[PDB]
């Protein structure tokens, strides 16, 4: 799971 | 001579309120007066969401009515405004970035609507998260008694300064087991200040993807720190990309303060206003890196089309249209030149926007694509 | 209630304090016997005063405390840091039968008045002033042009 | 027929049979039910009766289904001597608050009440709560609403 | 709701 | 409810 | 799996 | 069978 920022 | 908290409490408790809220339902929570004059009271969004009527009962029993001001369910913080504010008492806010695990804590709220109830505890831990992965969560953990109704309540230090907002507990049965969570005041400081100035939250992003730093990935990448933010990739045209962040970097600090996890760092800037200039501590190839950054968003362009004027009052040429935008749904191939619309001549975006300001139900554009004259329709 | 030990030999009594001086924020120490385990001490603070409504017919002026109190704590002592009796632990607010940090105690000044009648007469001589009334909310003070938002409103 | 009903006042007795309405014959009770249910209150009409094989005609005027506030009929007392309560209906929102027949209101909401006119000027203020300084018998009491 | 001890 | 003193 | 207040 | 006026 790649999270965005 | 006996130690007690009544000196601090009889001064602070007037600043914390109890909320009554009205498939129609009726609920209750807590809030804290931030600005005594304007009657601003902050509380949890999940307390005042889908609220038609908002009634506040102060410490003395005085009733007021409040209206919605801002809301941010992603962080579960909302702001209401007492109407007809008369003789209110604001609370002093502290900087939570100085909190240390082991400090004594004080919880004020309205458990089960019983009234303003005060309970004690300590800083169990900081930066805990994981109960709702899509929420911006950087919670303060405390063993102070917190139950249903303490939501939106106050977490203060021994000097009555606001350190956090009681939000959630971890309970397998619906009753407190000594595990309560609170949103640090500094986040609420940033979150509320946007609701007063903008009415909603201007959400900024740096344009990077990533995942947390575990001890096992520190092995493969020869990285010293066992915890932090791992740069999966930098999006082009992002402030981080323009700043010189590349993939494979490891973030260790934010403005000097070390980082506890990716998920906690995510919640921090998720509350900062757009454009907030900050400094980060990176780690690439075992070398310490510092960078200054500026958050970003996630002539006059109207509804997903970049446009500008052409010649001398020769219309509004469309510069570019991104495929899949509301302005590419109605064709408007790149390069269109609007001479008029709705039988009115368009010399500029001003005579256009003066017709847009009319807000018509349907829009007929008198553009020219190529050497031909066509029409396009909107709304 | 009041009971009498048969053959009282070498006992220790408790000094009762003036509960009407208690303030929200004082540290409290609870003493009782949860689940028959034995004399168990827990710490807490004065959450609030004047709490009532758990049983509206009962004369309840409960002190709320986050001191841990479970089944068996009933009849236990609530004392301040000096060990002077401030209240008698009575009930908890537990939707699951386990303490969650809400105990209620009857102030010592009420216990001091209620015990003194059982010593002389064995029952309580219930007295009356002869007035009806109800709670004063913030809404009623506006209609009656009253400043105070809380108290006793004389119906008759 | 119900008591205090216009039909009772008109002379309609049980065992009657309605045959016509204003001259037009009636098709069914459910039709007639729908007919007058749409006429505005006070509609003066004429009916065709049948009791014991004798035609009877009657004229009628529809009915509803001093001041009166929320299920309590009132009137004035003396010369600015308050608002005397004539009688109270029990199962109505008025007497559900403990009101009984005979009470006399001297004031309300710290404003003097001499007649019903000074009362509805307090209802024009629409207070969240109303505090009444009535006197039933030799007593001075208060009663609340809302 | 409310419980005893 | 009406309570007595 | 996890709850709030 | 019961229905008003």
């Amino acid at each position: 799971c790649y999270r965005k920022l | 001579q006996m130690p007690s908290l009544a000196p601090m409490l009889e001064k602070v408790m007037p600043s914390v309120v109890s909320i009554n809220v009205e498939q129609k339902f009726m609920a209750l929570g807590s809030g804290v007066i931030i600005d005594a004059d304007k009657g601003y009271v902050v509380t949890n969004n999940h307390v005042v969401d889908n609220a038609t009527v908002i009634k506040v009962q102060l410490s003395d029993g005085r009733k007021f009515d409040a209206k919605m001001v801002g809301k941010d369910p992603r962080s579960d913080i909302a702001l209401i405004q007492i109407q007809n504010p008369k003789n209110l008492t604001a609370i002093k806010m502290a900087d939570s970035d100085a909190l240390r695990v082991g400090d004594y804590t004080v919880a004020i709220g309205n458990p089960f609507g019983l009234g303003e109830t005060v309970t004690s505890g300590i800083v169990s831990a900081l930066g805990r998260s994981g109960l709702n992965a899509e929420n911006y969560e950087n919670f303060i953990q405390t063993d102070a008694a917190i139950n249903r109704g303490n939501a939106g309540g106050a977490l203060v230090n021994l000097n009555g300064e606001l350190i956090g907002i009681n939000t959630a507990i971890l309970a397998p049965d619906g009753g407190n087991i000594g595990i309560g969570f609170a949103i640090p005041s500094n986040m609420v400081k940033n979150l509320t200040s946007q609701m007063v100035e903008y009415g909603q939250v201007k959400r900024g992003e740096l344009g990077i993807m990533g995942t947390e730093l575990n001890s096992e990935l520190a092995k493969a990448m020869k990285v010293d720190a066992q915890r932090g933010a791992f740069v999966s990739q930098v999006l082009p045209n992002s402030s981080a990309a323009k700043a010189g962040i590349k993939a494979g970097d490891v973030i260790t600090s934010l403005n000097g303060k070390p980082i506890s996890s990716f998920a906690a760092l995510r919640a921090q800037v998720g509350t900062m206003p757009v454009g907030s200039k900050l400094t980060l501590g990176l780690l690439r190839d075992g070398k310490q890196v510092n960078v200054n950054l500026e958050l970003q968003q996630s002539f006059n362009g109207i509804e997903g089309a970049e446009m500008s004027n052409k010649g001398k009052d020769q219309g509004v040429v469309v510069n570019n249209v991104k495929t899949g935008t509301p302005a590419a749904q109605i064709g408007l191939k790149k390069g269109d030149v609007i001479i008029g619309a709705n039988q009115q001549a368009v010399k500029n975006i001003a005579e256009l926007r003066k017709v847009l300001d009319s807000k018509p139900s349907v829009l007929a554009l008198n553009i020219q694509r190529g050497d031909s004259t066509i029409y396009l329709l909107m709304q």
